RNA sequence: UAAACGAUGUCGACUUGGAGGUUGUGCCCUUGAGGCGUGGCUUCCGGAGCUAACGCGUUAAGUCGACCGCCUGGGGAGUAC
RNA sequence: CGUAAAGCGCACGCAGGCGGUUUGUUAAGUCAGAUGUGAAAUCCCCGGGCUCAACCUGGGAACUGCAUCUGAUACUGGCAA
């Protein structure tokens, strides 16, 4: 019974698509103390370092068998090794928290990283925020060192998918 | 071993088309997303040939030293290999483990008088420094030639993974007229060896399902 | 029971800081006198520990040549950088008829009627690997039978 | 430009051999018909066809044996610059007779054994060991 | 080199259809005439030699051409010439 | 007349690849961007092969074929007549 | 014949050299056979005579050629398509 190679290999092309940034569900195998053996099936058991899957704690909040979705880099770097990262999944799940929570209109805290003569840029989440400076405070706050590294809450205005930023400020209050 | 168990573990994928070797053009089915795909028709009857000439190699008291020295899959490499009576090289390959043999001969005997000293005596006739030295020493020597510590002579055949990672192994065994089996990818040269199984060489999976594959019929040979 | 030939001695020299350091290579032919031949290269200070050398390399390293009652099968060249060889069959009584270094390569490995010249250069380090390749490559009525897919006869007769 | 097409032929048998190749391809001809059947018959080729009626292709399917080129050596003896005829007695054996030497004679192309067990000299094609 | 129109009418002059581009005949037409043409560039521009060399090479081509049809057919050759001026 | 140099005569045929450049052109994604081919010229790596080595390597210095131009120790000398 | 001596500075082109594929015909080249001739001696083979040898000598082979005649027609050439 000759089942054809073309037509086995075809369905697992149904299953499995080589392309770099899309999502796929892995099994990790082993754990090391840094790196993770995620065995998601495409050339190797990708070594994705530890330090990704530490959380804020430095805590591995996985477990041998445990699945997590990877994002697609390639497939070999010249050793044959398939490049994948948890923390470009942390970035997909932090763009589908925001636009979700545009929809939502919720607030986010938030670091404020830095000033620029437009504004500021915030992180959230890891993830670049432009703050309008006209818009930091209804009161003309002199005070600008207090603002520096605290956690505020701010609401998505304008999303930018293309520059990577998000617009924010302390909305809804 | 069965096609849909090799196409399962993805014994088909390869490396990218900028990087092969053009002799392996006859086993690559085509090419997908810029990736090589590896007909697994030529994987499997080649597989099981390979497996038939190891099993008559095995049971007529054959020497089969199984090679791989990547990092993924030393290991499996290590437990196959003395899972089956043979013998085996898990750390980086010495060049000249077959042509200078007799180097390597040297180094066994060394190991030999340092086990045997170390359980007869004599530590007590050395100061705990120099006991805790040759200790050592005796550790690493353990480490470096453990698979092959009691192989005796030239082996019989080589079983290698990864034929470009272990091409020096190959070298010495096509000058010595050692018969070669290689896992060989996409993008190695498949011309120095006697048998080469074309296929994905990376995947753990895949690789134990070779070596299992291997190990099976070693054991058959072995039990007569 | 192999017979071993000594072809040529050389010394050459290497200079460093202090001065020239002499030592000497030895080229060396061993055969089995049937048809097996293998030639040895070794380097060494002293020219016993160098010819030594020479003979251990010289007995691995071998070839079967598919002789024919003390001659060749057929008319052979042999090309190696500038050493061009030629060998071709003779009748018994002709004895070896070649260079010194084909002479003894031929003697030790049992060929008793041969004509042989070189051409070109006659260095014996290349002359030596002309013929040896010369006559590895030559076959034999049973092996180009055995490729062309019929009998002896069928070629000969 | 192309002036010997059966250097031509020759000189594609040799190069896809040194390449491996399991057949060949050539732009066909009743010489090139002939000296092919005589190289299968002489069994240094697998086996010869021609597709095609205006512009025929003759394919020629290589033989090896361990992973080794069954024909050897493959020459053009006469040349179109200096033509080689050959009397009966003086026709050329190769390799002592291990090889062959292509005759056209004036009964059709054949082996020199053939063509001295028939009698005639002619044109030396090529020799092939 | 030559406009569509009086390539057009050297083809239906010499040939023995629209269609017939490559008949000798019309090849050395339009080569005669493209060199008849080409003489008062050269006789203005006597140091083009790029241009020359052009020049040179499709004489040259006319000469073999002519040279094949006289052998293979003196008659239509003779009417050729005659019509074109040439070897003369 | 020149280191008029790629120190590589002209033309034809066969022989594994890769990364570029430049210039046409076909098909297809929803086309722009983008993905599949198919030609010309051109640069750099590199296997077989070849070479004394250096290297050359489908633009060969590989494998052959046609015609031509030269070469035969250095100096005297591209000199004397 | 890239660097050791050796590719004209480059292109066109007459004489000359070579030439895609099919059919017919020709017998020029080519091949086969036969005839004549290729002086004798010399070289070579089998023998013979000087006590051996050198030397002399019998028969033969050879003198690869040239010319003529009758044949073969694959290849090259001529002619025709
Ligand atoms: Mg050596
Ligand atoms: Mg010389
Ligand atoms: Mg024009
Ligand atoms: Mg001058
Ligand atoms: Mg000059
Ligand atoms: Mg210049
Ligand atoms: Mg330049
Ligand atoms: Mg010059
Ligand atoms: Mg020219
Ligand atoms: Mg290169
Ligand atoms: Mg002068
Ligand atoms: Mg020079
Ligand atoms: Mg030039
Ligand atoms: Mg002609
Ligand atoms: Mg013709
Ligand atoms: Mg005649
Ligand atoms: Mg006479
Ligand atoms: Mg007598
Ligand atoms: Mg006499
Ligand atoms: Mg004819
Ligand atoms: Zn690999």
């Amino acid at each position: 019974m000759t089942e054809s190679f073309a037509q086995l290999f075809e369905e697992s092309l149904k299953e499995i698509e080589t392309r770099p940034g899309s999502i796929v569900r892995g099994v990790v195998v082993a754990i090391d103390k840094d790196v993770v053996l995620v065995d998601a099936g495409l050339k190797s058991e990708s070594a994705i370092p530890a330090e990704q899957f530490k959380n804020a704690q430095g805590e591995l909040e996985i477990q041998v068998g445990d699945e997590v979705d990877v994002a697609l880099d390639a497939v070999e770097d010249g050793f044959g090794e398939t490049l994948l990262s948890r923390e470009k999944a942390k970035r997909h799940e932090a763009w589908i928290t925001l636009e979700k929570a545009y929809e939502d209109a919720e607030t986010v805290t938030g670091v404020i990283n830095g000033k620029v003569k437009g504004g500021f840029t915030v992180e959230l989440n890891g993830i670049r925020a432009f703050l309008p400076g006209s818009l930091v405070d209804v009161r003309p706050v002199r005070d600008t060192l207090h603002l520096e590294g605290k956690e505020l809450e701010f609401k998505v205005i304008k999303l930018d998918q293309k520059r990577n930023n998000v617009v924010v400020s302390r909305r809804a209050v | 071993v069965s096609m849909r168990d090799m196409l399962k573990a993805g014994v088909h994928f390869g490396h990218q088309t900028r990087y092969w070797n053009p002799k392996m053009k006859p086993f690559i089915f085509g090419a997908r997303n810029k990736v090589h795909i590896i007909n697994l028709e030529k994987t499997v009857p080649m597989f099981n040939e390979a497996l038939a000439e190891l099993n008559k190699i095995a049971s007529r008291k054959g020497k089969i030293l199984f090679v791989g020295t990547k990092r993924a899959a030393s290991e499996a490499v290590k437990d196959a290999a003395l899972s089956c009576d043979q013998f085996f090289v898990n750390h980086r390959w010495l060049g000249g483990m077959l042509t200078n043999w007799k180097t390597v001969r040297q180094s066994i005997k060394r190991l030999k008088d340092l086990e045997t000293q170390s359980q007869d005596g004599t530590f007590d006739k050395l100061t705990k420094k120099e006991a805790l030295m040759r200790t050592r020493e005796l550790e690493k020597l353990e480490n470096s030639l453990g698979g092959i510590k009691d192989m005796g002579g030239l082996p019989d055949a080589l079983f290698v993974i990864d034929a470009d990672h272990e091409h020096i192994a190959i070298k010495e065994a096509n000058n010595l007229g050692i018969p070669v089996f290689a896992i060989v990818d996409t993008n190695s040269d498949p011309d120095g060896v006697d048998f080469v199984i074309p296929g994905n060489d990376d995947a753990i999976r895949a690789v134990t399902l070779y070596l299992g594959a291997v190990a099976a019929t070693v054991r058959e040979g072995r039990s007569q | 029971e192999l017979q071993e030939k000594l072809i040529a001695v050389n010394r050459v020299s290497k200079t460093v800081k202090g001065g020239r350091i002499f030592s000497f290579t030895a080229l060396t032919v061993v055969g089995d006198g049937n048809g097996r031949v293998g030639f040895g290269y070794g380097k060494a200070r002293e020219v016993p520990a160098a010819i030594q050398k020479a003979m251990e390399k010289a007995r691995r390293n071998m070839i079967n040549v598919a002789l024919n009652n003390g001659t060749l099968q057929h008319p052979v060249k042999g090309v190696h950088t500038g050493s061009r060889v030629f060998m071709q069959p003779a009748s018994e009584g002709t004895g070896i008829i070649a260079g010194g270094a084909m002479r003894a390569v031929l003697e030790v490995a049992g060929v008793h009627n041969v004509l042989a010249k070189a051409y070109g250069s006659t260095n014996p380090i290349n002359v030596v690997r002309a013929t040896i390749d010369g006559l590895e490559n030559m076959n034999s009525p049973e092996m180009v039978a055995a490729k062309r897919g019929k009998s002896v006869e069928e070629i000969l007769g | 430009s192309m002036q010997d097409p059966i250097a031509d032929m020759l000189t594609r048998i040799r190069n896809g051999q040194a390449a491996n190749k399991a057949a060949v391809t050539m732009p066909s001809s009743k010489l090139k018909v002939a000296i092919a059947n005589v190289l299968k018959e002489e069994g240094f080729i697998e086996d010869f066809k021609v597709e095609g009626d205006t512009k025929p292709e003759l394919e020629l399917t290589l033989k090896y044996f361990q992973g080794k080129a069954v024909v050897e050596s493959i020459q053009r003896v006469s040349r179109p610059g200096l033509r080689i005829y050959k009397r009966k007695d003086e026709l050329p054996k190769v390799m002592a007779g291990l090889g062959i030497a292509v005759v056209s004679t004036s009964k059709g192309v054949m082996t020199d054994r053939a063509a001295r067990q028939a009698g005639l000299g002619g044109e030396i094609i090529c020799y092939v060991a | 080199s030559l406009s569509t129109e009086a390539t057009a009418k050297i083809v239906s002059e010499f040939g023995r259809d629209a269609n017939d581009t490559g008949s000798t005949e019309v090849q050395v037409a339009l080569l005669t005439a493209q060199i008849n043409h080409l003489q008062g560039h050269f006789a203005e521009h006597k140091k083009d030699h790029h241009s020359r060399r052009g020049l040179l090479r499709m004489v040259s081509q006319r000469r073999k051409l002519l040279d094949y049809l006289k052998r293979k057919d003196v008659a239509r050759y003779t009417q050729l010439i005659e019509r074109l001026g040439l070897r003369r």
